[PDB]
DNA sequence: CAGGCACGTGTCAGATATATACATCCGAT
DNA sequence: ATCGGATGTATATATCTGACACGTGCCTGGAGACTAGGGAGTAATCCCCTTGGCGGTTAAAACGCGGGGGACAGCGCGTACGTGCGTTTAAGCGGTGCTAGAGCTGTCTACGACCAATTGAGCGGCCTCGGCACCGGGATTCTCGAT
DNA sequence: ATCGAGAATCCCGGTGCCGAGGCCGCTCAATTGGTCGTAGACAGCTCTAGCACCGCTTAAACGCACGTACGCGCTGTCCCCCGCGTTTTAACCGCCAAGGGGATTACTCCCTAGTCT
């Protein structure tokens, strides 16, 4: 079969930010497993606020509320704030 | 208008009965500004909650929905309300 | 005098049938047809009509329609579709229903023409029914009946004397045409508490004098097949008719007979009667009721005047079996 | 002069506030706060009543087992009255803080 | 027609894959429908996570003379912080370690 | 029986909690079992908290259920307080429990 | 707007079990209150069971290990054991 | 050989280590058997969700994935393996 | 002969289990007892290495943290040796009681 | 689609709860 | 022993709940064999990962023992917190009036599901050399007994 | 209240190692381009209830007096845990077999869907 994860990923961010530094196996491990543990917990928050909601889909705002009600504070900001530039840059085709 | 301060209205006898139906005798006189700032800070962290659930909906009231889903958001689940 | 009334809701259960596989409304839109069929006046208004209780708006609003416009819109959209219509033309084969149709659409076969050319893709039903489409819709006259009865009464009798194989349904009513044939057969050493080659040696002297044509299916107690009486050497040869043999024990093949004599209206009138007199009559057996509803052991049954006689009722001869 | 000793009258109270069910916090002054908290976050807000007295109930419960874990840590410390250190302790231990 | 291709997180100027966060929102069970934007926000928020705590890690790396992150780094730089602690308060790390933290009481009164 | 409760010999419905699991996405295929298993259990957990309730409801001359009483049965048993420790009731109120330490000189 | 409660069925279940006594309608809601926390819990428990095993749907099973994960032990065997009787009473029939 | 007696395998060393690293400076006497006590309680709890993990999919094996399940269903959320 | 005085041999190694990142419990024993707990609710059963490892650090942190509530509540009450009714209060305190 | 019907909601008689009066009974002083 | 708070006992409100009344979306609506295919239950293999065993070395555990510093009990005190009383003041109940916005409904309209067709990205296999683990000695630093 | 002996630890240097990272050969999931049913965005309507205000009414809050008892500092006893040295021991590493278990096909078998009169 096949295990997808997010080294080649993580390992691209890394590059982009510290040029000059490595990473071990068991770091990259722990890496993708915090990172499928966000994912699954701003997924579920959305999932929940689309069901208080009567809704019948998920959209950015639903995943923007999530990030603003989990992450705390400036986190959050820069979390929403750096989504909402994203959006805006794939919305512009 | 515009509330200045309602912290010191959660008076001293509150705080007492409070205590005592926790089950104290003896209270000492910092205890009551210390649980003061304590319920202010959680009654912060609820009401952030609370209100962004409410701004979610493009709701301006608040009803007790979306207090208690920020309630069990924290894991202090409530009943009797929905 | 509702002639035009009729005949447009005859369709719209079928494509509920065929197509939306309904029949919550195929059934609901036969009894209304069947009933405003009957009713010796022509509707001037919907209300009128929903005298028949059981006329929810669903029906008022469609017939207002069809005499304000001659026509329904829903009926017109759905005439001109071309998957609906190519489903209900291929459900006419014998073996072909919604699903296969369904099917059939869904990979493009619409026509009798790619039907054919997909020989590969049927079983052997429906391939019969692909090659007698035209014979099997056609009426069958009752001269045609009684030679071909005398013909399987011969074999039957041939085969063995302590046969006994009745004709029922609307021929056995008096009709002057049926759709296809019900022959029912017993043998006395055939009961409900006692031979799985009796159907089949009346099958393969049926198949060695060239009567039976085709085998649908064939089992140990029912058969299905094609027939087709003989041409007399010059005339033009007679078209392939549906044959059914069902076979019962001896002490049920006389409820079968009345169950498959009809009519339906009759069967249920005669149902009725047997509830409101304490007894339940079913096409195997009749049972008496208790005071809780407890059916008892069913009760011998040698004759349908013998039935009658269960329920307290005259006996009636099959052309008064109409209702 | 019919004076109690100092202590029997706690447990006198102790029990009522035990036995009973009553929120022991005035609705007024919580619903002020509650408020002076709420348009801190976003001005002109508007709540229904029960969300009030959901949140005077989920803050009573919780206030009543900070000071039941403030009792236990002050017990444990070999003493009878509570301190704001106690309750410091109580809530670190709980996580809430830190 | 078929005009050349460029992946939605290159459109988006992402590292993260857009495509993969959308087929496994899809395929989660979480909604009925799923939205156009959500994935790239999302993406985007796991990206931003990510750099911040790489980051991190990699000062903590360099601080303690390495070239090479390892989970002793990532425990370090999660505990160090305060708003990334609070996020991962309930989150135990393998191979983390603690951070050096003795009670004042205990040193040497002397 | 007709209903899809009364087969089962059940209070609780069968169909509402199948509709519920539909709607709820939790999975996009359901099988039929499983709702008739759910309203057994909630069915279960339902008498066992009423049956508490009313064992602690009739002791003080009181025949009719307070939140007091659903708070005192749920307090006073041992696996129900671990199934709903983290769960506050309106108008529950607290047990009765003074610590020994508390409790006056013996005089 | 026809709210959906489970008011009847609680209170059928309490003629059941104790026919000499009424409950209030602060405690029937607290009841109601219950029972949708109790479902959700066993519901997104089988849910995460039926999504970790690469399963498709939910049966019987999928719901019978959320009970034995979630219950303790007394009421989790007692669950169990009145959850099978009804279903094998709702098959043989 | 059915197993018997192995909580008696963490020695009193491997408590002292475990302290240290918690950050006691002198530890009491009786304080071993309450430590196995929380331990054996601790190990039993995870490994009976585990093991009820592992047999809702017809395994005989216990998959570390199984373990980092069970941890996050108490609220752990353990890191690194899987 | 040097001795250190009662309490130094504490820091220094505090400062060393503190440092470093091994594990601190040796492998067979806790293997053992991991595999005698299972026993009691199904027998005969297997387990992956990987399993046993993740037993033992997520088992090892959780101890390592309730020594650490045990030590502040030690500290809380006017004192430096930590004693069974320290671990007690903070398990009842935590929830776990 | 047409019936059959279990819930949802509304209403009023009334068991059940609550508060109000006096006679005993038990921890501080 | 006396006397203010807990007990019972009887009575008079009072009130929120259960037995009817009526509507409204759910909810389930013939049967008896005769074809035709499906998830899977078991038969049969294929690696291969975990189980078990045996032997050799030795870091670590168990055991003894001399302290010395910390746990702990008892005393004294003085000030911080309890109970009580007169007074104020703000909570609480009951109207009275007003409109901001929650809730619902009709109408489309862009939006996401879904399906061919295409292809570039990420996973598996396979090197390979360098950051780091490990060892050894020197230099530096921390700790405790007296001068 | 530092000198100096003694021990613990950092630093520098040397050596080897195994896995982090890069390259190649792919398979298949991401991307494009279309269609088509519909979730909900946007206006319009009610009409419920949250808000503002006022007028009693009185029970809770509060300031102050006064007693008293409990936290805290202090002192003396003693006891038990820690640092160090000596003696087992089973933990761990090396090798082997081995054996049943997770991952495959594969025949068929009761179960389920279609059909039909």
């Amino acid at each position: 079969s096949r295990k997808e994860s997010y080294s080649v990923y993580v390992y691209k961010v890394l590059k982009q930010v510290h040029p000059d530094t490595g990473i071990s196996s068991k770091a990259m491990g722990i890496m993708n497993s915090f990172v499928n543990d966000i994912f699954e917990r701003i997924a579920g928050e959305a999932s929940r606020l689309a069901h208080y909601n009567k809704r019948s889909t998920i959209t950015s705002r639903e995943i923007q509320t999530a990030v603003r009600l989990l992450l705390p504070g400036e986190l959050a900001k820069h979390a929403v704030s750096e989504g909402t530039k994203a959006v805006t840059k794939y919305t512009s085709s | 208008k515009v509330l200045r301060d309602n912290i010191q209205g959660i008076t001293k006898p509150a705080i007492r009965r409070l205590a005592r139906r926790g089950g104290v005798k003896r209270i000492s006189g910092l205890i009551y500004e210390e649980t003061r700032g304590v319920l202010k800070v959680f009654l912060e962290n609820v009401i952030r909650d609370a209100v962004t659930y409410t701004e979610h909906a493009k709701r301006k009231t608040v009803t007790a929905m979306d207090v208690v889903y920020a309630l069990k958001r924290q894991g202090r689940t409530l009943y009797g309300f929905g | 005098l509702n002639g035009g009334i009729t005949d447009m809701l005859t369709e719209l259960a079928n494509f509920e049938k065929n197509v939306s596989q309904a029949i919550h409304k195929y059934n609901a839109y036969r009894k209304a047809a069947s009933v405003i069929a009957k009713y010796p006046h022509k509707i001037k208004s919907g209300a009128e009509a929903k005298k028949l209780p059981g006329v929810g708006t669903k029906i008022a609003e469609k017939i207002d329609e069809f005499l304000a416009t001659g026509k329904l819109r829903k009926l017109e959209k759905i005439r001109q579709d071309d998957t609906s219509s190519s489903i209900n033309f291929l459900t006419r084969v014998s073996g072909i229903g919604p699903s296969a149709a369904r099917k059939f659409v869904d990979e493009g076969i619409k026509t009798l023409e790619d039907l054919r050319k997909n020989e590969d893709k049927l079983n052997h039903h429906q391939r019969i029914g692909l090659k007698y489409f035209g014979d099997f819709e056609k009426r069958i006259p009752r001269e045609e009946m009684l030679q071909m009865q005398d013909i399987v009464l011969n074999e039957v009798k041939k085969v063995d004397s302590e046969y006994i194989a009745t004709v029922c349904g609307s021929f056995r009513r008096g009709a002057e045409s049926s759709g296809d044939m019900d022959v029912l057969l017993t043998h006395p050493s055939f009961t409900s508490e006692s031979q799985p080659k009796l159907l089949h040696q009346v099958v393969e002297q049926l198949q060695k004098v060239h009567f039976i044509t085709d085998t649908l299916s064939k089992g140990e107690t029912k058969f299905m097949g094609v027939c087709q009486l003989p041409s007399k050497n010059d005339e033009k040869e007679y078209p392939h008719r549906r044959i059914d043999i069902r076979l019962i024990p001896k002490d049920q093949y006389y409820c079968g007979v009345l169950y498959f004599t009809g009519s339906d209206i009759f069967n249920k009138n005669m149902r009725a009667h047997a509830l409101e007199k304490g007894f339940t009559i079913n096409e195997y057996t009749i049972r008496p009721l208790g005071v809780t509803g407890v059916a008892g052991e069913p009760l011998p049954v040698d004759s349908e005047k013998d039935i009658f006689d269960y329920i307290q009722w005259k006996y009636r001869e099959p052309k008064d079996r109409s209702e | 002069p019919h004076r109690y000793r100092p202590g029997t009258v706690a447990l006198r109270e102790i029990r009522r506030y035990q036995k009973s069910t009553e929120l022991l916090i005035r609705k007024l002054p919580f619903q002020r706060l509650v408020r002076e908290i709420a348009q801190d976050f976003k001005t002109d807000l508007r709540f229904q009543s029960s969300a009030v007295m959901a949140l005077q109930e989920a803050s009573e419960a919780y206030l009543v087992g900070l000071f039941e874990d403030t009792n236990l840590a002050a017990i444990h410390a070999k003493r009878v009255t509570i301190m704001p250190k106690d309750i410091q302790l109580a809530r670190r231990i709980r996580g809430e803080r830190a | 027609a078929r005009a050349k291709a460029k992946t939605r997180s290159s459109r988006a100027g992402l590292q993260f894959p857009v495509g993969r966060v959308h087929r496994l929102l899809r395929k989660g069970n979480y909604a009925e429908r799923v939205g156009a934007g959500a994935p790239v926000y999302l993406a985007a928020v796991l990206e931003y996570l990510t750099a911040e705590i790489l980051e991190l890690a990699g000062n903590a790396a360099r601080d303690n003379k390495k070239t090479r992150i390892i989970p002793r780094h990532l425990q370090l730089a999660i505990r160090n912080d305060e708003e990334l602690n609070k996020l991962l308060g309930k989150v135990t790390i393998a191979q983390g370690g603690v951070l050096p933290n003795i009670q004042a009481v205990l040193l040497p009164k002397k």
